[PDB]
């Protein structure tokens, strides 16, 4: 996912 | 107790190389004891820091140490309509080093990996690397179990599924008494984290320079979770093993993730499958619980035991108010197979911010009396701030709840004295098992040689 | 009949008073032999001692400063009082003790500085759109509570370096989002946008020109931020006499100390400011993410009061943290920040709903007792905080000091003072453990042993050697 | 130890479809790419395309896009290649092979697979005796193999007894039948003087016909 | 696609010899070269990797070379084993391609052939088929030419040609030519000869026979  | 603080040795690398960032003895083929020392930030040929390895003979006086030389310079390879890439620039190597038989490990946590293809591309990530020596004979190695050739696009497709592309693989490092390495790879797996083990003999075997990607059949690696507990754990921060399941065939491993489950932090211990045994939760949240982890028998029951360090735990004093202090953990292991309790001891810090429990080294029998003992690091603790080692005694019961030795930093301020320990290794051969002291900040290595008991 | 002054069997005027706070003794000649010299005030007098002969210390307690407490925070110039009294003398004789009273005010229309403290991470890329009018009503709202508002906007998103940033290809870092369809700013650490101002359509024109980056790592270097916003005074804009609120906001977790290694990065967090003219965090590549405990100790340091106001997926989180952190508060973001206006009004109402008395240079051998008296008269005993409190409510303390045996220092000085206030109460100790009529010894007295003594109270002391 | 055990030998049809495989043994499949070559004796080696069996991505030859369908189970450590709209080109040997290091290599090859595609109907062979013409210290038989189909057959002379100075050459395809030759040397005087027989057994259609070689 | 240009197509050589096989590739492939060896009526076996890494259980009398787009394989002290076949690959680009291949053959002294003519069998005859076999056996080198004559005129039309692998024993090969014709067809006309042309002569070796007469 991360920057989400 | 017994360890001399009057008369040390002092080993000391280039300015701002971190020299003493990590180091492990180290015994050749004749049984010749050495230090290892890495300094992550050593420069290399194009005046870029790219980290370096010294290898540092024996002499009570120390001193400067030559250099273990390893290839620095950046490969590509184009092949299979790809373009393989390394890059080595501040790649940090030294950020790990270990020794086992007559062959040296040193990894580069932070070398960089990216693969193009037209116009897509693997992404610039930091895979890690190892590199391996045999300095009796030359022979050169590397391992880097986390490099790929898969484009961003299928990451993408496949929803960052099985990512290594930021393992970091060398983070943190071991072997095993069978030849087995292990390297603790923190953000594999999209920062879940990840261990990858691998025969150092089948690493050597199955190196060829200048392939860049090739197969090592033999290796294993652990695995990715969709559980939340561990996302963003770094699980392979530090990495250790040990005998915990009664079985002496079985290498068990001991792994810590100081960011488990919301910054709780945890350690596992894992058989050599990765399917775990155990599980040591945090005591309290962003203390970094596991940050470091030591195996050995404490107590003198042959029964391996567990030391689990968090270095930013915050000791409860009057009035409501907190104190960072850090704080060490002891699990004694039971007899035959049961789960490890509560911890037998907590071992808490003094110094406001002197992260005690940053670092635990095993010293083997120090004073003879046939407990093994340890040594913790509060790398900014003591009254000065400037860093303090304090040594713990084996007992029929565990530890002694109170240092029997304590040994200042010989450095100026900022020289993280204790960020790096190693111990039970008798390294001029008096009988008595030695301690070599890391400070990166300084650029140099403190020995302290063990002495009869007064 | 006899007592503890005079079965002790004491030889000193001073001795005499280190009994018991009801002891006293006689300086006159005119005394029979028999007839000791400490005993009661009472029975002094009864036996013809001379009233100016006698040493009796009582312990008192005075008030210098005692301004009133302020109706209104409003104007003046810091003139406004919300601690009373602000000194007092106190004196005590050994091992006996004084009672004295302090009131608090949670004081109305007291200035305020909110700093809007943002996560401008892609993730929080809906969130902006949502704050554009922001300011102006935060003004409608805070207008009802203070006449002083001050507001400022700052930004962070995390460790501009890799594995947290992108840096491939080249094209990423002038434009993280180049893969995607769209255009953001290059990855930074912290920014500085508006110091704080009373004119509240700069935070709207200044928020309207602000947009999202895009970094790889779902936590982000928040942290980081807090520290500088709370360590830059000058640059930041908190005022010396206001609330100082800081205001958190983010989707996501967090990084903390030692997750920096993952970069390259060991160097701990040196608490000291890195904002310079160019209003980012130049810091931010080469020094390690805060720990809570340095983030507490500037936040304390600087009287901030932090707030987190983050998501429902991470309230937990952040509440946890809330814990240790005290007088941290936390509220329940949207997913798109449209209710981050009533969530700081609420938050600002609970941090001054509580009054907590601590104490600062208390000497060893002092030792103190709090009676509170909350909401309506009613006390409550071994207590020293009062909480359910509004604007303009009133609380008191009863406060009883203990001293123990005699100190070597006759004179010190100890603070009484809420958490969070300006104001404190000063209170001057003074041990009366000695005698007025010492100062007019006779050293080598013809009196006592040809010259070997000192004649000093009425009584023959053996002198300096002997 | 690695080996690659891949299918045996098929027999189809053209127009028809194949499936070959090439199980793994003694590692797991999904370690490497699995690559699938073509040879033939003319063409020579040609390479088909590959698959990773850990995801089942694949790559192709544009000459085999079409006809080549690359496939992986993981879970009997097998890889298949399926071919279709199959013809009279298409026959020919199919190997398997995998790296030993290198992630791109050539280096482990299975036994491989030999391809026939033809029409031809289970035949069963012609045998015809050969006997030389109306001399010297040398004499030279012979054995002619005729419209067979499909491969292979054994041939022997006097049931494996004369084995010595014996030539039999490689079958020829001759319009969609095989035909085979073998020849014999001897002194003169042991033939006619000795009975010299022509064994040939063709197990396809169950035939084991034997002509004896008798002068003219 | 990239061409590998192998060269020699085959080689006559002895045991002992040094011997060296090149690969030239259509542009660089920087060393991404590996070479191959099948064994006669046998699999592949690896050889070499990346231009000069041998593959394990390799003998060392194997060693790779090159660079660029020319690569070459070099078999120091040839043994009994290495008679077989050599093929190069490249895999710097897909798709991956091989070269033409190499075989390397036992030399030995030039030996003539010996030719064998045989009419048709009276049992092909009576099915309504003709064929007339001509055998040429135990010869070297394997480079030979067959002509077919009927009344003394080239025949092209109907000509079944099979070799021999060179034979283990002598270090020969052999040849079997074979003419079809309908029944029919075979009778129209008298005789039949085939014509072997070899370096061991250049008269070429003439067999032939007539029907009917005998
Ligand atoms: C923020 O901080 C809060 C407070 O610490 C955390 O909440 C706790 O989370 C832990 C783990 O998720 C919980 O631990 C479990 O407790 C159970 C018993 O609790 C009961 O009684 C309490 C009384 O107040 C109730 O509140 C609670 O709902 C329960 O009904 C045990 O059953 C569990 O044991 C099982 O798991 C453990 C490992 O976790 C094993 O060792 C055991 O053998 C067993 O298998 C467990 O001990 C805890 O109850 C939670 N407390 C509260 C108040 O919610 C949040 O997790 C934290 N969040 C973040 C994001 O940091
Ligand atoms: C705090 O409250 C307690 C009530 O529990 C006060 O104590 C009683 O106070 C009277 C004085 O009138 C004493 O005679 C009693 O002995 C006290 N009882 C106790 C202590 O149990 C106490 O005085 C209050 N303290 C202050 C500073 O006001
Ligand atoms: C001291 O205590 C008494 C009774 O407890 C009270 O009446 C008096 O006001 C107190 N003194 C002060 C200065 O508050
Ligand atoms: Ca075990
Ligand atoms: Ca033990
Ligand atoms: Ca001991
Ligand atoms: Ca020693
Ligand atoms: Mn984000
Ligand atoms: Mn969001
Ligand atoms: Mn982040």
């Amino acid at each position: 996912a991360g920057d989400v | 107790l017994n360890l001399d603080p009057v008369q040390l040795t002092f080993y000391a690398g280039p300015n701002g190389s971190q020299f003493g960032f990590s180091l492990d003895f180290h015994k050749d083929s004749h049984g010749r004891v050495a230090i290892v020392v890495g300094a992550p930030r050593t420069l290399g040929p194009s005046q870029e820091e790219t980290g370096g390895v010294f290898l540092c003979p024996w002499r009570a006086e120390g001193g400067q140490c030559p250099s273990l030389l390893f290839d620095l310079r950046d490969e590509t390879r184009n092949v299979g309509s790809q373009t393989l890439q390394t890059f080595k620039a501040r790649q940090g190597l030294g950020a790990s080093v270990v020794s086992w038989s007559d062959v040296i490990v040193a990894c580069a946590p932070w070398q960089h990996w990216n693969v193009l293809e037209k116009t897509e591309e693997a992404e610039k990530t930091p895979v890690g690397s190892c590199f391996l020596a045999q300095p009796e004979s030359g022979r050169r190695a590397e391992y880097s179990p986390c490099r790929g050739n898969t484009l961003s696009r299928i990451y993408v497709e496949n929803d960052f599924s099985w990512d290594k592309r930021y393992c970091e693989a060398g983070f943190s490092s071991v072997v095993t008494q069978a030849g087995e390495l292990v390297l603790g790879a923190p953000g594999g797996y999209y920062f879940l984290g990840l261990l990858a083990q691998a025969p150092v003999a089948d690493i050597f075997s199955s190196y060829r320079p200048g392939i860049l990607l090739w197969h090592v059949s033999s290796q294993s690696l652990s695995f990715d979770s969709s559980n939340p507990e561990y996302f963003d754990g770094y699980w392979g921060y530090s990495v250790a093993v040990g005998e915990f399941d009664g079985d002496l065939n079985t290498t068990e491993y001991v792994v810590g993730a100081p960011t488990w489950s919301w910054t709780l932090g945890a350690v596992e211990i894992l058989d050599s499958y990765y399917q775990r045994l155990h599980r040591l939760r945090g005591e309290q949240m962003a203390s970094y619980f596991g940050h470091s982890v030591a195996v050995t028998d404490v107590n003198g029951d042959g029964r391996h035991d567990l030391l689990v360090g968090a270095p930013l735990y915050m000791e409860s004093r009057a009035d409501r108010k907190l104190a960072e202090v850090g704080r060490v953990y002891l699990f004694l292991q039971p007899r035959g197979p049961h789960a490890l309790g509560a911890p037998s001891l907590l071992l808490t810090g003094t110094q406001l911010y002197g992260r005690f429990g940053s670092a635990i080294a095993p010293l083997g029998d120090l004073d003879r009396d046939g407990y093994n003992d340890i040594a913790v690091a509060a790398p900014y603790g003591g009254p000065s701030g400037r860093g303090q080692v304090l040594v713990f005694l084996g007992q029929s019961e565990g530890l002694r709840s109170r240092p029997s030795q304590v040994l200042d930093s010989p450095f100026p301020t900022g020289s993280a004295f204790g960020f790096s320990l190693r111990g039970a290794v008798d390294i001029d051969d008096n009988g008595y098992p030695d301690l070599i002291v890391g400070a990166y900040g300084a650029n140099q290595v403190a020995v302290y040689r063990a002495q009869p008991v007064v | 009949g006899p007592n503890i002054c005079t079965t002790r069997g004491v030889s000193s005027c001073q001795q005499c008073l280190a009994v018991s706070p009801m002891c006293a003794w006689c300086s006159d000649e005119a005394l029979p032999l028999g007839s000791p010299r400490c005993d009661l005030k009472e029975n002094l007098l009864k036996d013809n001692c001379a009233p100016e002969s006698i040493e009796f210390p009582v312990s008192e307690a005075r008030v210098l400063e005692d301004r009133p407490l302020s109706d209104k925070g409003s104007g003046d110039s810091s003139q406004v009082t919300q601690v009373s009294p602000q000194r007092i003398a106190l004196r005590l004789r050994p091992d006996d003790s004084k009672n004295f009273s302090i009131q608090v005010r949670q004081v109305e229309d007291y200035p305020v500085d909110i700093y809007y403290l943002m996560d401008l991470s892609y993730s929080m890329k809906d969130d902006l759109w949502s704050i554009q009018n922001l300011g102006t009503k935060l003004a409608t709202q805070m207008r009802k509570l203070t006449s002083n508002l001050r507001i400022g906007f700052g930004a962070f998103v995390d460790k501009p370096v890799s594995p947290y940033m992108y840096i491939s290809p080249p094209e990423a870092l002038e434009n993280p989002c180049y893969d995607m369809k769209t255009t953001c700013l290059p990855m930074f650490g912290y920014k500085h946008v508006l110091t704080l101002t009373d004119q509240v359509t700069r935070f709207n024109e200044e928020v309207k020109k602000q947009s999202v980056s895009r970094n790889r790592d779902a936590p982000e270097g928040g942290f980081d931020a807090i520290m500088q916003a709370t360590v830059c005074d000058e640059k930041i804009g908190w005022r010396n006499d206001a609330s100082h609120l800081l205001v958190f906001t983010t989707d996501a977790k967090t990084h903390i100390a030692l997750d920096g290694r993952l970069a390259g990065i060991v160097q701990p967090n040196d608490g000291q400011c890195h904002v310079g003219s160019d209003n980012h965090y130049s810091a931010s590549t080469t020094m390690d993410y805060p720990s809570l405990g340095l983030m507490t100790e500037k936040l304390s340091q600087k009287n901030i009061n932090l707030i987190f106001a983050v998501t429902e997926n991470v309230v937990n989180l952040y509440q946890n943290y809330s814990e240790l952190i005290p007088g941290t508060t936390v509220g329940v973001l949207s997913m798109d920040s449209s209710n981050v206006l009533q969530l700081i009004v609420d938050a600002y109402g609970k941090i001054r709903s509580k009054v907590e008395l601590e104490v600062r240079d208390l000497p060893e051998e002092l030792s103190l007792s709090f009676n509170a008296t909350c909401l309506n008269n009613e006390v409550i005993p071994g207590l020293k905080s009062c909480m359910g409190l509004k604007i303009g409510d009133t609380v008191s303390f009863s406060i009883e000091a203990k001293v123990r045996g005699c100190p070597q220092e006759k004179e010190k000085s100890f603070t009484i003072k809420p958490v969070g206030f300006k104001d404190s109460l000063i209170v001057q100790v003074t041990f009366d453990c000695d005698c007025a009529c010492q100062a007019q010894a006779e050293p080598n007295s013809h009196r006592c042993n040809n010259g070997n003594g000192t004649f000093e109270c009425g009584v023959c002391r053996c002198g300096p050697g002997w | 130890e690695v080996q690659l055990q891949q299918s045996g030998a098929e027999l189809v049809k053209p127009g028809a479809s194949v499936k070959l495989s090439c199980t793994a043994s003694g590692f797991n499949i999904k370690d490497t790419y699995v690559h699938w070559v073509k040879q033939r004796p003319e063409q020579g080696l040609e390479w088909i395309g590959r698959i990773d069996p850990a995801n089942g991505y694949t790559k192709y030859d544009p000459k085999f896009q079409g006809k080549a369908t690359i496939t992986a189970d993981t879970s009997s450590n097998t890889a298949y290649l399926q071919l279709s709209s199959l013809t009279s080109e298409d026959t020919a040997v199919y190997y398997c092979v995998r790296p030993l290091y290198d992630y791109y290599a050539m280096d482990y090859w299975g036994q491989g697979t030999s391809v026939t595609v033809s029409s031809a109907k289970t035949t069963a062979p012609s045998v015809y005796p050969l006997a030389p013409v109306c001399t010297g210290s040398s004499v030279t038989l012979g054995c002619l193999v005729k419209g067979y189909f499909p491969e292979p057959v054994t041939l022997t002379w006097n049931s494996g007894s004369l084995s010595s100075g014996v030539h039999t050459f490689p079958a020829v395809l001759q319009s969609d039948l095989y035909t085979l030759s073998s020849s014999v040397t001897v002194t003169s005087s042991t033939w006619p003087s000795q009975s010299i027989t022509c064994n040939v057994a063709h197990p396809a259609s169950s035939t084991k016909v034997d002509k004896k070689i008798e002068p003219r | 696609d990239i061409l590998m240009t192998q060269s020699p197509s085959s080689m006559s050589v002895s045991l002992g010899d040094t011997v060296s096989i090149t690969c030239h590739a259509s542009q660089g492939i920087s060393s991404n070269i590996g070479w191959l060896q099948q064994k006669p009526g046998k699999s592949f076996m690896g050889l070499i990797y990346y231009g000069t890494n041998l593959v394990d259980g390799v003998p060392s009398r194997f060693s790779g070379s090159g660079s660029g787009a020319d690569y070459s394989l070099t078999i120091s002290s040839l043994d009994s084993e290495d008679f077989a076949d050599y093929y190069c690959v490249q895999y710097a680009q897909l798709p991956y391609t091989f070269g033409g291949g190499t075989k390397l053959e036992i030399k030995r002294a030039d030996a003539a052939p010996t030719v064998s003519i045989f009419p048709p069998s009276s049992e092909q005859l009576t099915s309504g088929g003709a064929s007339v076999v001509c055998f040429l056996n135990n010869f070297y080198p394997k480079d030979i030419n067959v002509k077919w004559k009927i009344d003394g005129s080239e025949r092209q039309n109907g000509v079944l040609n099979s070799w021999t692998d060179q034979d283990s024993k002598d270090s020969t090969y052999s040849m079997s030519s074979t003419l079809t014709l309908t029944k029919d067809e075979y009778e129209r006309h008298n005789s039949y000869t085939c014509e072997a042309t070899h370096k061991t002569s250049t008269s070429p070796i003439v067999k032939s026979f007539n029907r009917n007469e005998c």
